[PDB]
């Protein structure tokens, strides 16, 4: 089942996945792309 | 022991599951049918535009 395939190709991501070490732990600095949708400015106090 | 049947039906039904996927990942549309029951409507907040 393509589900089954799924889970089992998570279960593969997930094993043996530190989650202490950053991508690229020893490497180049990982790269993060930042997007914002801006729901609301609700109250301005002063 | 139909405590017990019942515990091993649960943990039969448990089995192999993975909460993290969704019900037909992709091989179908997963459909959530929607009720809502209003017990009270509270107040409303004219300063904040809130309720």
């Amino acid at each position: 089942s393509n589900m089954s395939l799924v889970k089992e190709t998570v279960d593969r991501l997930l094993k043996g996945y530190d989650i202490r070490l950053r991508p690229d732990f020893g490497g180049p600095p990982v790269a993060v792309g930042m997007n914002i949708d801006i729901a609301s400015i609700d109250m301005v106090s002063e | 022991d139909n405590t017990t049947v019942f515990t091993r039906i649960l943990d039969r039904l448990l089995d192999g599951y993975d909460n993290r996927l969704r019900p037909g990942l992709g091989e179908r549309v997963t459909e959530v049918k929607t009720d809502i029951f209003v017990t009270s409507f509270g107040p409303v907040s004219d300063h904040d535009m809130e309720y």
